[PDB]
């Protein structure tokens, strides 16, 4: 075992568990009681005062369940480990995703850490004390799992990446990233032989379940969504107030954009229904305005020194939009998400947009949730399936920023 | 201290050492008692006396009392012993359920060795030349940090074993109290009861016999229960032309445990009484409608009634009604209105609001709970149409969720008073608000009101506005506050004047309104 410590000073995560639905409950517990009879947990005692929470998700497209645990705070306090984001990556053709989490099932864990990997399975109505068990082998979830089994990876992976360099592999928690630019035909192809060299060369010491119905994301295809202006027939009072409303905001972002000239035709007290005339002045000043969100504001780019921001925002219908950015109005990419329910379009869009995230910077951002969090909290679970879980916020937009996307 | 039981290892919180508090002299009289009490306990191997090597100690007193505050101060915390407690309705029928105390309790569980100098004690030598006897536990002290949730602990894995020869059989342990039930022929059963205490007797655990036993129904943690049914412990509302304060609030309190079974419990009227009161023994007399909603409460406390026990088999069934502004009520069945449990919901979340979003609020609560209780979403019966609330789904910028349901047309049936046009009306009126308006139509007012918040000053512009036009009217303004609110489409607020806005807008036929940056 390598000794691993928590950030100087820092402690244990001792952090509350979230009640389940029995159906959730009784998977882990047949999936803990085969885990532990391996030894890779093991139940732990009152001794033990550490906790993290821990959930059961579907796997899509299997019979199995899979188990969850939300090292999220643990990872925070886990002292750093003093391979670089590939910028390739984000520019291949396709990329298919991994689940090579069983892998780390082999390493093991430097006793002195384990106690801090305390998570538990909770009971209905609190009828029981509930079962408690702590890792004894690199848990998957876990921030220093990649890190450690990292030594193993480079090599197991060696021979493959020599062999056909064609194709960028990249690693993030129990994910792999592999893009390539190979037609969608010899791709499934050579990704079904990694997966083959993975299981040939035994880290699972089963072929490595996809993620995401096998289905690839298309990196390439990702583009921005600029920001547009209504292009009226003939426009009402109405029409150019909202327009400029809108102007104005957007103003903060593009400063070349003027009104002056739009503003005009909103001579005094008019009725909102009357149809105004845009003059040859303002026709050009739209132009222009229109001219300038052709095209992401320049001067906007990535400090890896801080934190990932998005925010989403319903339009109803089953669209949503969103934004990334790390600091207010400098976006770093903004997309949309169209259809079900809600929430199931909620955190596929949130899985969707991480993924992305990590793709391209290689780490998750922090979102912001238009939904109130005892929903969230009951129903995330339901239709979550990928393998990290971000860090959320919750709020209440104002619908003022949703009129001003799609 | 020789046991079958393993033990849980213990250490003090990090850097911190063991107590070494002093000893406060006693009385003759006072040290021989500990003596015997103390050399009893040597005996059964509980304490053992060691020797002037340990510089650890806690005061004792007098029965004995050892004081392990410090201790208890200096030792590493636990995991939660036993976090939410479980409700009545999530449990399961029983033929039969006896309960068992737990005699030597802690006083019958092995300490980490590693962990007992620390749980050092001394009591003084009578004669004062001589120095005193220093012992130090060899079990669980009573009163000391790690017991409670050791002894759970370590009692479940005595369970652990008979549990699975009898999976028939059902135990909750629960404090130094041990519940039991099962669906054998009463003899039967009575024969495993006995089995178990010769069990946990293997381990030294000692128990209550069949004659000493309490017996169904079961007082606990509030509650009143039988092996097959449940209810709330007996409410008796006193008698008396003197409320207090005091007397309200408890009352108030007491009221509510109710609400959980007893249904069309209603408080809005007593509660109502504790306004601008001054002290908790601050007399207030009873208005017209306290005196009739307690005489109520008082007719439906009269008829016991009971809660029925969960059947895994059937599904669960959630009802909801409104009772009242901003508050409903609720009840969860699984045969046709054979309750398991019903309950209310008075939560106003946020300053405005309307029934379509409290009552998708109020199923949350519902679910939350449920899933809490028996592991399960129950499939709703609402008085809301799809229709409705599906509008008012779209149109919310916020995303939300309601398990299968089904509509149910009992009144009051929950809608929307109104609904502001997506599209600025022709030919109506078209005012603009910024203390007043002006519109397209020459006419305008500019109030000036004393007393007021600048987000306030904006509501009532628009309330005048909103007075002053026909049935239909456009609205223009630069508040996104005002408008937020509006936009949510409120039919009930903490604030009159929204009320009042809220009744001009249900009122017009249609209503655009607008907003434009301001200056
Ligand atoms: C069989 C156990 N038992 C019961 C269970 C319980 N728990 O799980 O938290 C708490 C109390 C309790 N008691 C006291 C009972 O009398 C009871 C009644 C009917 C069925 N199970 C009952």
């Amino acid at each position: 075992t390598v000794p691993v410590k928590l950030k100087p000073g820092m402690d244990g995560p001792k952090v509350k568990q979230w009640p389940l639905t029995e159906e959730k409950i009784k998977a882990l517990v047949e999936i803990c009681t085969e885990m532990e009879k391996e030894g890779k947990i093991s139940k732990i005692g009152p001794e033990n005062p550490y906790n993290t929470p821990v959930f059961a998700i579907k796997k899509k497209d299997s019979t199995k369940w899979r188990k969850l645990v939300d090292f999220r705070e643990l990872n925070k306090r886990t002292q750093d480990f003093w391979i670089p984001h590939p910028a390739g990556l984000k520019k291949k053709k396709s990329v298919t995703v991994l689940d090579v989490g069983d892998a780390y099932f082999s390493v093991p864990l430097d006793e002195d850490f384990r106690k801090y990997t305390a998570f538990t399975i909770p009971s209905i109505n609190n009828e029981t004390p509930g079962i408690r068990y702590q890792y004894n082998v690199l848990p998957q979830g876990w921030k220093g799992s990649p890190a450690i089994f990292q030594s193993s990876m480079t090599k197991i992976l060696e021979p493959f990446r020599k062999q056909n360099p064609d194709i960028v592999i990249y690693q993030y928690m129990d994910d792999l990233y592999v893009g390539s630019d190979l037609e969608i035909g010899q791709h499934r192809t050579k990704i079904e032989e990694l997966r083959q060299h993975l299981l040939r060369w035994g880290l699972y010491t089963k072929e490595p379940p996809f993620l995401w119905m096998g289905y690839e994301l298309h990196p390439d295809k990702w583009t921005v969504q600029p920001i547009v202006l209504p292009e009226k027939d003939s426009w009402t009072v109405n029409d150019i107030q909202k327009l400029v409303g809108k102007l104005n905001w957007a103003s903060q972002i593009y400063p070349g954009i003027k009104v002056r000239q739009l503003c005009k035709l909103l001579r005094g007290t008019k009725a909102l229904t009357e149809v105004i005339p845009l003059t040859e002045e303002a026709e050009l000043e739209l132009a222009e305005n229109r001219e300038i969100l052709k095209e992401p504001v320049h001067g906007v780019y990535y400090d890896p020194s801080k934190d990932l921001i998005a925010e989403i925002q319903k339009q109803g219908q089953g669209q949503w939009t969103y934004q990334i950015y790390q600091e207010p109005f400098k976006n770093l990419k903004t997309g949309k998400y169209a259809r079900t329910n809600d929430v199931k379009q909620l955190t596929e869009a949130v899985q969707k947009i991480t993924t992305e995230s990590i793709v391209i910077w290689g780490k998750t951002p922090k979102f912001k949730l238009p939904i109130q969090k005892e929903t969230w909290e009951t129903w995330w679970t339901e239709y979550w399936q990928a393998t990290w879980i971000p860090e959320w916020e919750f709020v209440n937009t104002p619908p003022l920023v949703k009129l001003w996307y799609q | 201290p020789i046991s079958p039981i393993e033990t849980v290892p213990v250490k003090l919180k990090p850097g911190m050492d063991g107590p070494k508090v002093k000893q406060w002299p006693l009385t003759e009289e006072k040290i021989k008692a500990l003596v015997e009490i103390c050399t009893e306990m040597e005996k059964e191997g509980k304490i053992s006396k060691i020797g002037p090597e340990n510089p650890y100690n806690t005061p004792v007193f007098a029965r004995k009392l050892v004081d392990f505050r410090e201790l208890n101060k200096r030792t590493q915390d636990f995991w939660e012993v036993q976090l939410g407690i479980p409700h009545p309705a999530g449990l399961k029928k029983k033929k039969s359920v006896t309960v068992l105390d737990v005699g030597d309790a802690y006083f019958s569980v092995p300490l980490d060795e590693d962990f007992r100098k620390y749980t050092a004690f001394t009591i003084p030598s009578i004669n004062n030349e001589t120095p005193g006897i220093r012992y130090q536990y060899n079990v669980l002290p009573q009163g000391w940090k790690g017991s409670p949730a050791i002894f759970q602990s370590s009692m479940t894995k005595i369970l652990e074993p008979f549990r699975k020869q009898n999976p028939d059989i059902v135990i909750y342990q629960y404090m130094d109290d041990l519940y039991v039930g099962s669906d054998l022929e009463i003899g039967q059963h009575r024969t495993k009861i006995e089995e178990l205490r010769q069990h946990l007797l293997r381990w030294g655990l000692y128990t209550p016999d069949k004659k000493h036993q309490k017996e169904p129904p079961f007082l606990w943690m509030g509650y009143e229960l039988h092996p097959d049914k449940w209810t709330v412990q007996p409410i008796v509302l006193p008698e008396k032309d003197s409320w207090t304060v005091n007397d309200i609030q408890k009352l108030v309190g007491k009221l509510n445990w109710a609400s959980q079974i007893y249904p069309g419990i209603k408080v809005r009227q007593l509660c109502k009484l504790l306004r601008g009161t001054k002290a908790l023994t601050e007399v207030i007399p009873l208005t017209e409608e306290a005196e009739l909603e307690l005489a109520e409460n008082r007719e439906i406390l009269k008829e016991p009634v009971h809660g029925v026990y969960y059947d895994p088999s059937k599904d669960l069934i959630a009802e909801i009604q409104k009772q009242g502004q901003g508050q409903w009520t609720y009840q969860i069945y699984q045969e046709p209105f054979k309750n398991l449990k019903t309950g209310k919901y008075a939560r106003m979340r946020g300053a405005h609001t309307n029934d379509v979003k409290q009552l998708t609020e109020a199923v949350q609560k519902i679910t939350t709970e449920s899933i809490v209780i028996w592991g399960k979403t129950p499939k709703f019966k609402l008085p809301i149409q799809k229709e409705t609330w599906e509008t008012w789904w779209t149109e919310y910028w916020q995303a939300t969720w309601i398990p299968e349901w089904e509509f149910v047309n009992t009144p009051p049936l929950v809608k929307l008073w109104y609904q502001l046009e997506k599209e600025p009306i022709v030919g109506a009126e078209t005012f603009y608000v910024d203390a007043g308006y002006v519109t397209n139509r020459g006419r305008q007012k500019v109030v000036t009101l004393t007393d007021t918040t600048n987000q306030k000053t904006e509501l009532q512009a628009i309330y005048l506005a909103l007075q002053d036009s026909g049935l239909e009217v456009n609205i223009v303004t630069d508040s996104q506050y005002a408008l937020g609110i509006i936009q949510a489409q409120p039919d009930q607020s903490e604030s009159e004047l929204v009320n009042q806005i809220i009744e001009q807008l249900i009122k017009k036929e249609k209503v655009y309104l607008a907003w434009v940056p301001a200056h």
